[PDB]
């Protein structure tokens, strides 16, 4: 009984999104959908919720009736209606399932939707080469927004690993910095990072031998 | 005939427990707004016994809680005088 | 409207020690209160329903108590680096508290090092990105430099730490420095932490 | 008959409502000085249920809240067991 | 035959305004402490509407809220019988 | 007959009293956490008067007043006519 | 379903007067028409309501039983009967229609009552003649009490005119100054300035030539 | 009795700017609480009923939200120069809050200026009022002198502010000079706005 | 329907007197008779109260069970019972009639009771012998305890009578000083100061000649 | 217990003037708040009952209004310098105010004086009081010593004010210098107030 | 109907002891047996409760779920399983008998029981011997834990008695003082000094002669 | 939770004096409230019951009355040296309040001494603890030193004082001096009070 979000990104100040919280489990006539919000670095904050069954929904002096909250219940699915976008709005997004009891069992994975007037752009992605236990690594340099995705070997590979967080660049461009620590006896292994934007479709994967 | 009030009265409950929470929810201060609590209120309400712990402060909230007392009211009345009879009958 | 106040923001208790937090309502929210636990990054997860009861599967060290002052209490591990919040349900909307990070705290431990120079598909480019690592550190306290032929950079110098490994409860960084490929170019000798 | 019951009620209701908040008002601090939320008021009480919201402060209130229980009570009671036989005599 | 039941629950009502006003006094904060409002409690009480303004806080106060209960209710239901045959046989 | 329903009326409060109580401990801020006042609240109950000094915060709680109103306010209820028919009967 | 009050002026401190609040509208059974009260640069003050129906009408403790409210339902208007007059009083007061639910649908148009030893007097009224817009104004000079009333061309012209706040001259007796904008190619267009004052009576008009 | 107590008393905020206005209450008044517009000199004009409700025919930039803290707010236009009040009917009897002026801000615009003597019907009566208009200006804040053969003039100098244009936003002033009709035949030269 | 109070002067430190009230007046099946203390110089303390009907009496824990209320309805008299007085009841001790409702419409006339070491001792009552009206008085010299009564001729005269304060003699020893303003006509008419003290069953006259 | 607070304890207000007396309740008391007068000497009068409602035979100046602020209102005359008195009926037991003594205020009115030696009836019996008379003064405020051949006496100099009349609203003093029959032969001469 | 305590003394830091509390007395069906426990020179904690009827018992979350209690109808007991031991748990415990009306009629006598690493010792007794009304006494030296129990030939002595407060020697071990005062005539009379302290089984007496 | 406020901790009055002690509860507790008698070492014994209902055995001093302030009132006997507790029973769960240890008051009463030298058991075992007793003196405040060849000892001085006799009111006291039995033989002359 999991929930699965979708859509969410970049937007102009002013502008519109809408975010999805698919069923994709057991649920009831009365569950109400909530909308919870995560800023950067910040709280939760509580902003909406909804019966599907009556479509009836409330929300936050803070969202005013600047959001609205849809519920087809054919898709078993709410949706998040989002218009007047303020740099404020700029968060993370989770939905949750409470059954009319006041707290949240179940919750969407969450979702970035980044508020700005400066533009889209993708990654370099320069290799970091490389005893023991040595290191190597790969940057992804001058991105914009957040939403960065970098696992090796398509995923296989996952210990020592300590992909960074997002720094902002004097410039202003998501540059970020992916590591790995391996043994020394691996060069003879194959090393590949693979850093996907879902909002720039990017999919770079590159190459690091010594 | 009497399981008819009891099961009648039950869904009343339900009814305007389930209700008063919808109608109550987004009210800034609502206390009756969730189930089992609402359930609780929708009890206390038929019984014309009504304590005072919750009420709904909505319009459509006091709407639903004038079903309720009419319908709750009789369908729990009905199950009342069921047990007095049965008192009644044997003894 | 009503106002859980957590108490208090930042914890850095040792492990296996007893950890206690606080979350005082405005007023009598009944015991209509919730603990969640948010790790970095992933979604709250319900730790306590009611005040005081738990839910399957969360560990027997998590348990929460009472006035208007409510308490969860870890009687701690290195799962347990979280940030935890508290909701509210006694009236209409419902509401959270500021929340409270949890850090682990444990025995120094020096990192290791790792300088990266500039790429050559990056060279090209105007620019050279220079990375320097530090792996699994503790504390967090670390000072990183640059020199270059022993004149001590401050220009473009960018930090990162990680979050606490949910088992090491250890902390790896890394510094940038970009640099013009011409002021690359002119002396090329490379991070002495301290 | 019945109608007239129901309507009777509804009458009494519009009457107690209208007079508590004409009987309340000039008191400082009297709750029960708007018809909507003496309208609420009037059927708490009919239903002999009573939830401590509301009350009249006043004397002549409390008088109006007297005439409104006999009434009330009764021309509820009325439209109660009208309910109870028509879900007996069909069952 | 109705008189005596009117007159009994107001007898049953002056009673109890009185006896609640006496076992209530010399208790510290009691509210259930002068006539007028020992007789606007009786009342409240036996139309099992219940409000909560008042109550007896001592002991012996609350031996006369039940005293008060049984035969107020009683000796009120009475009169609303009464009122609803009489609002029957007509119509 | 009746002094079955005195009685069977009395052991639901002296029930309900008891197990309210019980019930009720543990609860941080429980009101209804004494037999003398636990008695109170249950009478106030049966009576479908209920004045919200006291009442259940628990769950259980809640369910022991669902009992004691279903079984009370019936038991009290075949006291109350047994003095109406027994007024009646001699006037 | 608009609102007309009638009444109020100038009165010896102590005195009285009585002021009016015509129906002019579908009114219901059971409407309390409250009475309101601004005193000069100062917030509003309740100060009375009253149920025509039934004639039962509570006041304020700062009208005390100084004042009572009458309802005359063949006339369909309510009354504001003014004993004990101080220099507080001094102020303008509003009836307003409030249909048992707590706010003021509609409201009269408000009256001036000005409590005051000093006696009434009249506008002197000097004109002030005048390369594009150029402007013209008169004079309204030493006056008592406020309400003084002013239009151009018996009302025909409102444009660019500036009818100024009334000043206390040092002596004790309003003075304003009425000013219009209007272009230089006018002079050839009737310009008449009609300085009303209920209180004494007036209507004086004055012509405004280079 | 119940004290509604608006915040704050005066609002510079700039046309098309959001602008909110607070009411709280002494106590809880439940969602008894009301907004009025009053303009200048007109009678108050009820913006909002039970603390949310709006009316037919107010703007849809009127909204109103909330514990006993209760808010008016605006998301700003030329016509809205008013005060704003706030009213109460929890309890008996019913009470305003002090009420909120707001006042628009714009760009700044020195005004037109129109020097007027006194009227001859006038000077055969003692006196010798002078009049010196100032049109459509922005801030309030501006300066008038007096001089006659420069020598500045302080006695008998009186100051009008108008209200603010519903479009214009605009403040016309004007200063009169009141003489002795002996003094005005003395020095006949007559305004240095600043 | 008027309220007749007895007994009452000085007792001992932890000695014991027994206060009266008696009804002289229609009075009801249920009225509270109450006692209310007035220390010298000091607000108003409510002590207790009784219904004669049932006999049941409360009182206040700073006469906690030191005083007892008694009710006789036959002589229609409640009385209060007084043990282990304290120098603190030095006061003077009003009954009430309130009939259930909770204010006080009727007071018996006060009796003073004090409560001292210091035995009972008797006035000296000196002449203060005497234009237009002129003035003549009369000492009442070195008392013990304070009710003292003086009226001018059997009660007769009252007018320009200043019967002043009690001072405490250094000694310990109440006297005082009435005044009289009469016209220097009378020397001519006859002059006596009546000087009763129930406490030293006292009735002391003296002739004020010049 | 329940606390009435009257405000303020005295009054020095001008008669015919209006005058207000304010009874501060602890908590809500509803409206089960007396108003009491208690003349100099006499027993209480209940003035107001129930906050506002009057009683048979008490003036048309005295009335009382109000939250838990009660309030005795004076619209003044000379019978009325006296105690008011303020009671709580709400709760079990009954509670008073402190009370507030007015006190009338009028023009000055420097007093009548009357020396008075020491009966011959005295004399014989060792002191010598003698007696200093000041008849119906404005306002309290006055000195009077001794001095016996002009060498100043501050022994045995003992002073007692009248209350008000209630009609003149003013205030006579009696001064005794008591003495020893010895000092009193001693110097035979005898009061210069001011 | 009296209550009898057993069991407690010395416990290793999160270790484990079980204390009683039995009937001895007309017990009722519905009583709470409760906790209370006090710390050397503390306030009392109320810590528990039980019915026996039903088995169910409400803790203080300063016991958290770190003790028990339990119900042996059958013996007519009520016990307090104690787990996870603390160094506060440093203390004294009482049972008590509340008969659902909120106060304790009845109490247990009261045992000691003490946490603590440093394990247990026994006492060394040395006598101390002796005008008129002389004086003789006997040390219990360095002991541990403070159950210490001391009464003069095998109890019948009493009088003059001063049996003194336990001192921590600075090595961590109870000596204390038996003291008597009796008259100089006695020596020719039985003197000796009996302690007990069940923790160590002990029962050492001492003779006292000059 | 429910927070009884005992007032005061400490009590030095006089025997036969009245003597009081309040229990400010944080909230209304009803008339929940029992009051407690525990002597040194005894345990609890219920002195008043329901704020002012007595129990069968208690003295008739004993008596408790009243708002959320709770008193017990002693009108003082020497059986009474006790503290006093405090008991809530409004809301679950039960509380105390801290209690109010009593101590009598009487006339002062110089004590009664007896050195006592070390037992030859101890002796042969290493130390010689050394004894001075001090019988049934008021008040508490007493000064034993140790002199040995008249040099003051501070060394290993350990005080004891006991609970006051319950008809006495007196404080017995007993000083150890434990020695090696090496500094026991240099120097054999052994307290002289203060
Ligand atoms: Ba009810």
């Amino acid at each position: 009984v999991q929930l699965v979000e979708s859509g969410g990104g970049l937007v102009q100040p002013g502008g519109s999104l809408r975010l999805s919280c698919a069923a994709s489990g057991y649920t009831f006539t009365s569950d109400w959908i909530h909308w919870v919000r995560q800023a950067p670095g910040k709280g939760l904050e509580w902003i909406g919720e909804i019966i599907p069954s009556y479509g009836r929904a409330n929300y936050a002096d803070s969202v005013k009736g600047r959001f609205t909250i849809s519920a087809d219940t054919s898709k078993n699915t709410a949706y998040l209606q989002m218009n007047s976008l303020r740099a404020e709005d700029t968060a993370v997004y989770y939905c949750a399932r409470e059954r009319g009891d006041g707290y949240f069992d179940y919750w969407g994975q969450g979702t970035l939707v980044t508020v700005s007037s400066a533009s889209t752009k993708g990654p370099s992605v320069f290799p970091l080469a490389p005893g023991g236990t040595a290191a190597l690594g790969c940057l992804v340099k001058d991105y914009f927004p957040e939403p960065v995705t970098v696992s090796w070997n398509s995923g296989a590979l996952t210990s020592g690993v300590h992909t960074f967080p997002a720094v902002l660049q004097s410039s202003g461009l998501y540059s970020l910095s992916s590591v790995v620590t391996v043994p020394s006896s691996s060069l003879t292994q194959t090393y590949i990072c693979n850093v996907n934007h879902k909002p720039s479709n990017t999919k770079v994967d590159k190459k690091v031998e010594p | 005939c009497a399981g008819a009030a009891t099961v009648l009265l039950v869904i009343v409950l339900l009814a305007g427990s389930y209700l008063a929470v919808l109608a109550e929810r987004g009210a800034p201060g609502a206390q009756l707004i969730t189930y089992p609590r609402a359930l609780w209120w929708s009890v206390v309400t038929a019984t014309t016994v009504g304590y005072g712990d919750l009420y709904p402060v909505t319009l459509w909230g006091r709407c639903v809680a004038v079903v309720v007392m009419v319908a709750g009211i009789t369908s729990f009345g009905l199950v009342t005088a069921a047990l007095a009879t049965w008192f009644v009958g044997q003894c | 409207d009503i106002q859980m106040t957590q108490s208090p923001s930042s914890l850095s208790a040792s492990v296996g020690d007893r950890v206690t937090i606080t979350c005082r309502a405005s007023q009598s929210i009944g015991t209509d209160i919730h603990w969640y636990q948010q790790k970095p990054g992933k979604a709250p997860k319900l730790l306590i329903k009611y005040a005081s009861e738990s839910i399957s599967g969360v560990p027997s060290r998590f348990s929460g108590s009472r006035g208007t002052d409510f308490t969860l209490t870890i009687s701690l591990q290195p799962e347990d680096f979280a940030t935890y919040y508290c909701q509210q349900s006694n009236r209409w909307p419902f509401t959270f508290g500021q929340g409270t990070k949890v850090e682990i705290k444990r025995t120094v431990a020096a990192p290791s090092v790792f300088i990266f120079p500039p790429s050559d598909s990056q060279l090209k480019s105007g620019t050279a990105s220079v990375v320097c690592l530090l792996n699994n550190f503790y504390p967090r306290e670390a000072k990183v430099q640059w020199k270059v032929d022993n004149a001590l950079q401050s220009g473009n110098s960018q930090e990162s730490v990680t979050e606490q490994d949910s088992k090491d409860s250890t902390y790896s960084l890394s510094s940038t420095l970009t640099l013009s490929k011409a002021d690359y170019e002119k002396h090329k000798v490379y991070c002495e932490v301290t």
